[PDB]
C-alpha cells in the first residue's frame, strides 16, 4: 500500500478516536478527537501521512458520530458535527500528529462522554481535490505524484458521485480514483511480482467481446490510456478488465477514437 | 511401542487383473509425455485425504469416496492445467492407527464405473473387490486403483466415469479404555501414481480448473468490512446461547461462487439502496417519500428470484437514512435529509420492497417541498433492532434463501460480530449483528467461481505473531462456519491470525473441541 | 528411506579450497543435542503444529560450533536423530521433512509437508528415527560467518495425539533432536581465532542485582519483584534495549545520562513569579542535536511529575560568581505548559524575588527530588508526534514482568512511604548487551537465578529479546525475591515456551 489507504472497502474517508469534549456554550460542543487506528491499535507517527483511510480531499466534511450523553430521556445518539479537512490557513487540525478538531451548531450545552468514536463521512461542503492540512503548517512524508506518462497517454479515472451541501450549483460532485476497492483489495491479499514496467490490460464488454480499449496498468497501480483528443471520453461500465501480459514502459497503445 | 495392535492388513489378493495404463492410450495421443519420475517416488497426501471415525458415527456411514483421477495427488493436480487427458493407475495408502483401546473395522471397496451413485448401502459394499481393515493397524495399507475404463483415455475434466474407492465404516467404533472419553481415530490418505500413469496432450496452463482447491485471501478478519452492515469486524466468536439455525439474508454466498438471495459483491450497497423517490408533505407524519426501488448500479429490479433488491437490509426494525434530495426553495439547491422508515412488521405497515416499494417519512413542519428525483440512500441508525427477517411482500410468502445449517451434534456457528450505531433512550450497551462470512469472503468467491468437491473445508485459523493455531473449523459449502464447542458461556477469539484451508472432508467429519 | 540422491560434500569443495581441514574422529562418535531441538506433543494441540525447524550448518553441535570460528569455511551432511518418550498407549505421528533451502515461508499446512523428502514417525516408536541432513547448496562450500541458506529440517504434527491423562500433568509426549558430522563434514581454510563469531551465546554479568544501577532515575536498585497490580503492559522509555544490541527510544549507554540533560541556558528576569528560563537540549556528549527517531535527547526523563533540575549558574553579581540553585520543572501536562523536548526547547521556572544576574551559556542539569510521581509518558510533545518504543509485551498467559524497583528522592506534604520507580533491565545490561552485540538465535533467553552462597535457585525467568524479562507467576500478591544472586543464561527457547511456575 501506498499513503494512506486502506485495505477495506469500509475504512475509507473516516476516522476512528478518543473523543475529548471540554467553549460548551460559545458555538456549541467543540470535539477534540485523538486518532488511533480504526481496528483499535493505537496510531504512531511514521512515514503515512495520516491514520489508514483518513480523507485526503480538501473542503468542509459533516461526520457522524456516536455520543453517549447524560440527559435524561435519551442514552445515546447519532450526532452531526462540523470538520474542516481543507488548509484554511487558520485550523487546529494536525491529522499527521493525532489530533482532529470538529464542532457543532449548538447554542445549548448538550454534554457528552470521552468514550470512544468511528466517525462516518456524511456530506462533503466545497469540495476540491487537493493535499488537506495533515500537520498544522508544515510537511509531512506522502505519496509521489502519479506519472510520468509517455507521450500521447492521459490518465484513466475512476469516477464516483459523493454528498454534497451546495447552495447555488445542482450539479454532480464527481471525483476520480486510479484503482477502485476490489481492486486495492485483491492486492495486498496476493502478492505478485511485476517481471516489467508495465501491464497491458484489454477492457472488453461481456457481451458481444467487443474491445472497448487497451490500456496501460503501470506497475505503480494507476492505469494510462493513449488518448489524444481534447475533450473527455467516457466508456461502458459494463465491461471487464483482463491482463494480456507484461509490457515495457515503452509499449505504444493503440489509439482510442473520441 | 507395543504389539497389542493388529500388525498389518497386508492387501488380501483382491480378486481382479492388472489394468493396462499408458501402453493403450499411447498410438491414440499425437505426442510423447512423461511426468518426473521422482513423483512416483513418494507418498503424498490426497486433497481430500482427511477424514475420522468417532464413535458418534453408525455402521454403514461413508468415511471416504475418492473417484480415481490427478485430484488424488497435489503432485498431478497441478500437472494437470497442462494437459488434457489421462491414464493409469494409483496406489492409495490408508493410515488409520487408532489407540490401542479402540475397536471397530472398515470396508474400503473398488467401485467400478457406471455403477449407481447414491445410497450403497452396507449390505452391498462387501459384492465389490474389497479390504476389509481393522482401524488399529500399524503399517499403512497399500492398496490399488485401477483405471477400469471403456474408452482409450479420459478427459481431465471431472464428469468422466471412473473408478470409484468407496470406504465404509463397517462395524462402530468402540473404546475399552476405563476413562471418560472415546477416541476419534482419524485417518489419512497418502497416494502415488503407479507405474504407467501419464497424461496425454499439453495444452495451455490455466489456473481455473476443476482442480485448484479453494484459497481464502491473507487478510485478518479485523481488516475485513461487514456483508450486514457497513463497518469493519470487531470480533469472530461462539455463541450456544443465540438462534443457532438463523436465516440470515445478506453475506451468504456457496463457494462455488453463486451468491445466495439478497448479497450483493460491493461492499457499498450492504444496508443501502438505490429508488426513484416521490416526496408528499402532509400535515402529521410530515413528508412521505415513496421509493421505487431500482438496483444500486442503475439497472431496474424486476421481481424474481431475490425477496428484494440487492443489498436491501435484511433484519428488522427502524432505520433512519441519508438521502441527498434538491429543494426547490431560494438560497440552498442540495441537502442530505435524514427520512425514517420501519423495517419491522409493527403490527402495521405499507411498504413491500419484494413489489419494489418502500414508505419513508420525516416530520417536519414547514410544507418542506423538494424536487422528486433518483436517490442512493444509506443507513444511518437504527431503533430497537430485531435480527429477524422483515416482510418483503407484504404478509406473502416471498422466495427467501434457506436458513443457516444443519450442524452436527455438538457444532456451533462462528460468527463474525459488528456493532451497529443505534438510537437507545435507556439502553447504553452496544448492539451486536453477526454475519457468516465477511464482504471480503463474499467478494473473493464471486470472483473465483471453485469447483467445490465434496461437502465442507477444514479451515484453521492462525496466529500472526506467535504461528499458534487457534483452533480448527469446518466451512460447509453453503458459505458458513461452524466448530465444535460444548461450552455454555460465549467463547471469543483473538482477530489478528488469518483463515488457512486444508483439505475436502465430508459432513461427519467430527472436529476437535 | 528418504528419496534424495547422494550429495557430493567435500569432493565437489576440494580442487578451490587451499586446505580441507579434518575433525578431531572422536567428534563423528556421540550423538549431541541440537539447539531448539526439543518438543512437546500435549492432547490439545492440533495437527499443523510446527514442533521445530533447524537448518544444517555448525550451530547443531557445541563441537562444531566452537571449531568454527579457527576456520573459514564448511560443508559436508549431518545425521540426526529424533527421540521421543511415549509409550505403547498413545496414537499420533509426527511427519519429519527435509525442506531445500529456499522455498520461502508460511504456513505449511499438514497437506504440504507430505511433500518434500520426508518420514512418517509414529509416536509409540521405540528405537531413536535416524535420518541425513544433506549439504545441497548452489556453491562449493560455505562461509562460517556468514549465516546463509542451507537445507532445513522440519517436524510437523500430522495427526493428533489420543491419550488419557490422570489429573496432572496432562501427559505431554516430549522429544528431542540430537545430531552429529557425516563421515564427510569438512571445515575448510585455517584462519586465526576469533572471538567476535556468530555462534557465541550470550553471557551475563556476574554482578548481583544490589549492586547495579538503576536505569530509568540515577540511583542504586534495591529490589527486584513481581507485581501483578501494576499496568502490565507500561511504556519506559529509559532502560529499553535489544538483546542485539540495539538502543531503543531514550535509553543511554552511561548511567550519568539517566534523567538528565545538557542544554543552552538563555536567562531572562521576569517580574511574575520568578525566573524562567528557557533551555535548548542538546546532546550531553555535545554533539548538535536534530528531531529525530528518538522522542527526547538521550536520556531525558520518562516520567511524569515536578522534577527539579539543578544548575550551572555564573552570577556576574558581587558577592559570588558560581553558585547551585534549585529550578523547576514540570513534566505532566497540567494543560498550561509549553514542554517540547521533541523540537529542542524546555522550560525551567525558579521562585525567585529579586533578579539573579545569571550569564548565558552552556549548562547541564541534575535532578533533585519529584512532586506528584505518575507513571506515564510526559509530554515529549504537546499534544503532537511522538515516536516512542512501543509496550512492554505481549506475555504469555499467567507470566507478569519482573521489575527492578528503586526509590527516588519524594517532596511530600501529605505522606512519607517511598515511591518505587522500576524498569526491565539495570543499566549494567544496557551497556553489557551494547558492548558486546550477541546474535538473537530465536525468540528468548532462559535465564536461571541462583544463589552464589548457598547454591540453589530461586527462579526461573525469560529474557525476551526485545528486552525485558518475564516469569510464570500464578498468585497475586506481590512476590519480592532476594536480590543477592546471580543470573545465568540456560539457553535459547520459543515464545511459547512455559516456563515453571514461581
Ligand atoms: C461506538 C462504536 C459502535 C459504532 C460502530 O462500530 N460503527 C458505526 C459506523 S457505521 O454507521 O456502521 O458505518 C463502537 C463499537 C466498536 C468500537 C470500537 C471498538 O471498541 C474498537 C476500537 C478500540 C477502542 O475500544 C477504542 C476505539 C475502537 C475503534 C472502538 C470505537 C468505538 O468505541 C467503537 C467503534
Ligand atoms: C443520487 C446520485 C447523485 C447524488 C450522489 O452522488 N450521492 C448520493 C448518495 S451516494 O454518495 O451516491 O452514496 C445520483 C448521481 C449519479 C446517479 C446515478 C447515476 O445517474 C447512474 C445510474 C443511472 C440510472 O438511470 C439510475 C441509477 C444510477 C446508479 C444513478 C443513481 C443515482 O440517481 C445517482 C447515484
Ligand atoms: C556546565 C558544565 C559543568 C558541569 C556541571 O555543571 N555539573 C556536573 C554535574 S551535574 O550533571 O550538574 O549533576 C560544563 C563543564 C564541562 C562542559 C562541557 C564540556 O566543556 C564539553 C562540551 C565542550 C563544548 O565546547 C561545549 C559543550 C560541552 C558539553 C561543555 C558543556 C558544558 O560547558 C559543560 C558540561
Amino acid at each position: 500500500l501506498l499513503g494512506t489507504t486502506p485495505i477495506s472497502g469500509s475504512w475509507v474517508s473516516c476516522f476512528a478516536a478518543e473523543a475529548a469534549y471540554e467553549f460548551q456554550s460559545g458555538t456549541g460542543e467543540v470535539a477534540t478527537f485523538t486518532l488511533i487506528e480504526q481496528d483499535g491499535s493505537a496510531y504512531v507517527p511514521g512515514d503515512r501521512a495520516a491514520p489508514l483511510g483518513y480523507p485526503d480531499f480538501s473542503g468542509q466534511l459533516e461526520i457522524e458520530v456516536q455520543t453517549e450523553t447524560t440527559k435524561t430521556g435519551d442514552k445515546l445518539k447519532v450526532t452531526t458535527f462540523e470538520m474542516i479537512l481543507g488548509p484554511t490557513t487558520n485550523a487546529d487540525q494536525a491529522p499527521y500528529q493525532g489530533r482532529v478538531f470538529a464542532s457543532v451548531t449548538a447554542a445549548a450545552s448538550l454534554d457528552l462522554v470521552d468514550g470512544r468514536v468511528r466517525a462516518v463521512p456524511r456530506s462533503i461542503y466545497g469540495f476540491q481535490d487537493t493535499i488537506p492540512e495533515y500537520n498544522d503548517g508544515l510537511l509531512v512524508p506522502l505519496a509521489p505524484p502519479i506519472g510520468p506518462f509517455l507521450p500521447g497517454e492521459v490518465l484513466l479515472r475512476f469516477r464516483t458521485y459523493m454528498r454534497q451541501i451546495d447552495t447555488a450549483d445542482a450539479a454532480a460532485e464527481a471525483i476520480d480514483c486510479a484503482l477502485p476497492q476490489e481492486f486495492v483489495s485483491w492486492f495486498a491479499s496476493n502478492a505478485f511480482t511485476v517481471q516489467s514496467e508495465a501491464l497491458l490490460l484489454r477492457y472488453r464488454n461481456t457481451l458481444t467481446g467487443q474491445l472497448l480499449f487497451e490500456c496501460k496498468l503501470y506497475n505503480e497501480g494507476y492505469i494510462a490510456l493513449s488518448y489524444s483528443g481534447s475533450g473527455p471520453l467516457t466508456f461502458p461500465t459494463d465491461g471487464i478488465f483482463e491482463v494480456v501480459s507484461w509490457v515495457p514502459r515503452l509499449y505504444q497503445l493503440a489509439s482510442v477514437g473520441s | 511401542s507395543g504389539q497389542d495392535l493388529v500388525p498389518a492388513a497386508v492387501e488380501q489378493a483382491v480378486p481382479i487383473q492388472p489394468v493396462a495404463g499408458a501402453a493403450l492410450a499411447a498410438p491414440a495421443a499425437g505426442q510423447i509425455n512423461q511426468i518426473d519420475p521422482w513423483i512416483f517416488q513418494n507418498f503424498v497426501q490426497c486433497p481430500l485425504g482427511e477424514f475420522s471415525i468417532s464413535p458418534r458415527n453408525t455402521p454403514g456411514e461413508i468415511l471416504f469416496d475418492l473417484a480415481l483421477g490427478p485430484g488424488l495427488n497435489p503432485y498431478l493436480a497441478h500437472l494437470s492445467a497442462m494437459y488434457t487427458g489421462w491414464v493409469g493407475n494409483m496406489e492409495v495408502q490408508l493410515v488409520l492407527a487408532g489407540n490401542a483401546f479402540t475397536a471397530g473395522k472398515v470396508v474400503v471397496a473398488l467401485v467400478p464405473p457406471y455403477f449407481p451413485k447414491g445410497s450403497l448401502t452396507t449390505a452391498q459394499i462387501t459384492c465389490f473387490p474389497h479390504v476389509m481393515c481393522d482401524v488399529r493397524t500399524l503399517e499403512p495399507i497399500q492398496l490399488p486403483l485401477l483405471d477400469v475404463r471403456r474408452v482409450l483415455w479420459h478427459a481431465t475434466q471431472d464428469q468422466e466415469e471412473s473408478m470409484r474407492l468407496v470406504c465404509m465404516l463397517y462395524t462402530p467404533l468402540r473404546t475399552n479404555s476405563p476413562g471418560d472419553e472415546s477416541f476419534v481415530v482419524s485417518g489419512r490418505l497418502l497416494s502415488k501414481p503407479a507405474a504407467d500413469f501419464n497424461f496425454v496432450y499439453l495444452t495451455p496452463p490455466i489456473e481455473r480448473t476443476i482442480y485448484r482447491m479453494v484459497d481464502l485471501p491473507v487478510i485478518q478478519p479485523r481488516l475485513c468490512t461487514h456483508a450486514r452492515w457497513p463497518a469493519p469486524v470487531y470480533g469472530l466468536l461462539v455463541d450456544p446461547s443465540l438462534p443457532s439455525n438463523p436465516q440470515w439474508q445478506n453475506g451468504r454466498v456457496h463457494v462455488d461462487g453463486t451468491l445466495l438471495g439478497t448479497t450483493p459483491i460491493s461492499g457499498s450497497w450492504v444496508s443501502c439502496f438505490a429508488a426513484e423517490a416521490a416526496y408528499e408533505f402532509q400535515s402529521g407524519t410530515g413528508e412521505v417519500a415513496t421509493f421505487t426501488l431500482i438496483e444500486q448500479d442503475g439497472s431496474a429490479y424486476v421481481p424474481g428470484d431475490r425477496a428484494a433488491p440487492l443489498g436491501y437490509p435484511d433484519f428488522s426494525g427502524q432505520l433512519e437514512i441519508e438521502v441527498q434530495t434538491e429543494t426547490t426553495k431560494t438560497g440552498d439547491k442540495l441537502k442530505v435529509t435524514t427520512f425514517e422508515m420501519i423495517l419491522g412488521p409493527t403490527t402495521n405497515a405499507d411498504q413491500a420492497p419484494y413489489q419494489g416499494r418502500v414508505f419513508a417519512s420525516v416530520t417536519a413542519a414547514a410544507s418542506l417541498d423538494l424536487v422528486d428525483g433518483r436517490v442512493r440512500a444509506v443507513p444511518r441508525s437504527i431503533y430497537g433492532f430485531q435480527d429477524t427477517i422483515p416482510e418483503y411482500n407484504d404478509g406473502l410468502l416471498v422466495p427467501l434463501a434457506p436458513p443457516i445449517g444443519p450442524f452436527l451434534p455438538g457444532e456451533v456457528l462462528l460468527r463474525f460480530r459488528t456493532y451497529m450505531r443505534q438510537i437507545d433512550t435507556a439502553d447504553a450497551a452496544a448492539e451486536a449483528i453477526d454475519c457468516a462470512l465477511p464482504q471480503e469472503f463474499v467478494s473473493w468467491f464471486a470472483s473465483n467461481a471453485f469447483t467445490v468437491q465434496s461437502e465442507a473445508l477444514l479451515l484453521r485459523y492462525r496466529n500472526t505473531l506467535t504461528g499458534q493455531l487457534l483452533f480448527e473449523c469446518k466451512l460447509y459449502n453453503e458459505g458458513y462456519i461452524a466448530l465444535s464447542y460444548s461450552g455454555s458461556g460465549p467463547l471469543t477469539f483473538p482477530t489478528d491470525g488469518i483463515f488457512e484451508v486444508v483439505s475436502w472432508v465430508p459432513r461427519l467429519y467430527q472436529l476437535a473441541s
